[PDB]
């Protein structure tokens, strides 16, 4: 077939990054390691900072929208009761 | 062909050959690079170049003598060679320069010049000799934190901290009478050597060497040294093998002879009776390979090394080689075993019957230090002839099928896949 266009990823042996020189890596077989050494030292301290260094970007927008919905629901409940009957004709104009 | 061992306090071994035109006499010690620690690594390689230094070689050359020395993982030797009529001068030179006096060799002017020459050799080894330094890195990852991992030359970082007092401390612990064998090869008779030693009263030192506490142990691991400015890829891979004094010592050497060696540019190497060569030559998957079976006092390594310019098809080369290793458990044929028997006998006969008495002195001394005697070539041929197909299948089911591996590599090794893809090829999910 015809050759393709120019991309930003290749294949094994010609992947297309920069040239590497001076880096050594080491690894050990999984058959020679301890079986399942995580629930502790990861539920102790690791799985608390991973979201509570991030919790303030979620809960400030969540508290704004929950305050807005709860305030509007109590005002609709007041308007259709007996005590809020006089305001109801005023705001449906 | 006969060896003769005799002890009178000193173990003396000979191998007489009245057809040779030279003689060779030396001493072999039973300590190597596996008796060092990570802080004095390279102290054996410094003792070799002190013995081969210029002023020591000049005293020998006025007599007509030549000097050799070899450093391995389990032993080291110091050898003098001469004409057959002057073995008394060669035994005198071994007494004066190496046993009695060592303050002549260990002067400050001679030590600093020798240490400069050794540091340049190790630096040129680490930059240019790519097949042999990958095999050195295979030993250090397979036996990590264990005495069998230290390189025989030492490292550049450990060699510069060495002083004269480090070499004298190693010599007082290992250069002993209970660690030594006096050898003689070529044209020299046995009773002429033991009467020349007994006409003096040679003795190095009384006592035994230190005992190390950690024994060798194989660990499945890998080390990658990627260098994209080199033109090839160099890879070694092995499992845990057999030590010396193993009952499966000759069966492991025959299994490596089945797959053998290869050179893509030699025309007769392309016509060998190896079934792996059908897959490799179809797309030219490599330039050369060779299989090995190394043995030491406590452990060993069985595997292969290879060099490749086809860097996008590296994963096909490892996959085809490991699928042929599976056949040693399942479906190895009787005609492959008979071919490997004849080629192992030709290879062993060329190693032990070369015409070099220096090669014979290294082989004889290393075997008497471990076993206490030497196995003849006639008795080694009869053990090879008795191996059956069922012996090969029982050995490979223990050492090869579903076992851990060790990998080392340098150069353009981006196409080499990670550990678990290669580890899963050590079994077929067919049987």
């Amino acid at each position: 077939g015809p050759p393709s266009g120019k991309t930003y990823m290749g294949w094994w042996g010609h992947m297309g990054g920069p040239k590497q020189k001076g880096i050594t890596s080491y690894a050990v077989s999984p058959y020679a390691q301890k079986p399942l050494q995580g629930i502790f030292h990861n539920a102790v301290f690791n799985s608390f900072r991973r979201f509570k260094s991030q919790f303030l970007y979620v809960l400030i927008p969540a508290g704004i929208y929950w305050y807005w919905w709860k305030n509007g629901n109590e005002y609709n409940e007041f308007l259709y009761s007996k005590a809020g009957r006089e305001e109801l004709e005023r705001v449906n104009v | 062909a006969e060896v003769t061992q005799l002890s009178n306090g000193i173990v003396v071994a000979t191998e007489h050959n009245p057809s040779a035109h030279t003689a060779s006499v030396g001493v072999v010690f039973g300590s190597g690079a596996a008796n060092e620690n990570p802080y004095n690594n390279g102290v054996s390689n410094l003792w070799k170049n002190i013995f081969l230094s210029k002023e020591n070689s000049a005293v020998a050359a006025k007599e007509g003598l030549a000097l050799s020395s070899n450093i391995s993982r389990d032993f080291q030797s110091y050898i003098v060679s001469s004409l057959p009529g002057s073995t008394d001068k060669s035994l005198d030179f071994l007494n004066q320069s190496f046993i009695q006096q060592k303050a002549n060799l260990l002067s400050s002017s001679n030590f600093e010049a020798t240490k400069k020459s050794v540091l340049k050799q190790v630096q040129d080894f680490e930059e240019n000799d790519h097949p042999n330094r990958v095999l050195e890195h295979l030993h250090s990852t397979a036996f990590q934190n264990t005495p069998l991992s230290l390189p025989t030359r030492g490292t550049l970082e450990s060699l510069e901290n060495l002083v004269v007092a480090d070499l004298e401390s190693f010599a007082n612990n290992h250069f002993l009478n209970s660690n030594a064998v006096v050898v003689g090869t070529g044209n020299i008779k046995h009773e002429d050597l033991v009467n020349s030693i007994e006409s003096k009263n040679l003795s190095l030192q009384t006592g035994t060497k230190p005992v190390l506490k950690k024994k060798a142990a194989f660990l499945g691991s890998e080390v990658r040294l990627r260098d994209d400015t080199l033109p090839k890829a160099w890879i070694s891979l092995a499992v845990e093998g057999e030590p010396v004094n193993s009952p499966n010592y000759f069966v492991a050497k025959l299994a490596a002879q089945i797959f053998g060696s290869y050179n893509a540019f030699e025309p007769a190497s392309r016509l060998q009776g190896i079934k792996l060569l059908d897959n490799i030559q179809e797309y030219q998957l490599c330039d050369n390979f060779n299989h090995f079976s190394l043995s030491y006092k406590d452990s060993g390594l069985w595997g292969f090394s290879t060099a490749t310019r086809n860097v996008t098809m590296i994963d096909d080369l490892i996959h085809f080689t490991l699928k042929q290793w599976n056949r040693l458990t399942i479906s190895v044929t009787d005609t492959e075993v008979e071919r490997a028997k004849s080629l192992l006998k030709l290879q062993l006969g060329q190693l032990y019957e070369s015409g070099n008495p220096v090669n014979d002195a290294n082989l004889l001394g290393a075997e008497v230090l471990i076993k206490g005697s030497k196995l003849s070539l006639g008795e080694a041929f009869k053990k090879i002839d008795a191996i059956t197909v069922k012996d090969v299948k029982a050995w490979a089911g223990k050492r090869l099928w579903d076992q851990d591996i060790a990998i080392a590599g340098t150069g353009q090794i981006e196409g080499l896949l990670d550990y678990m893809r290669i580890r899963s090829d050590m079994s077929m999910m067919r049987w």
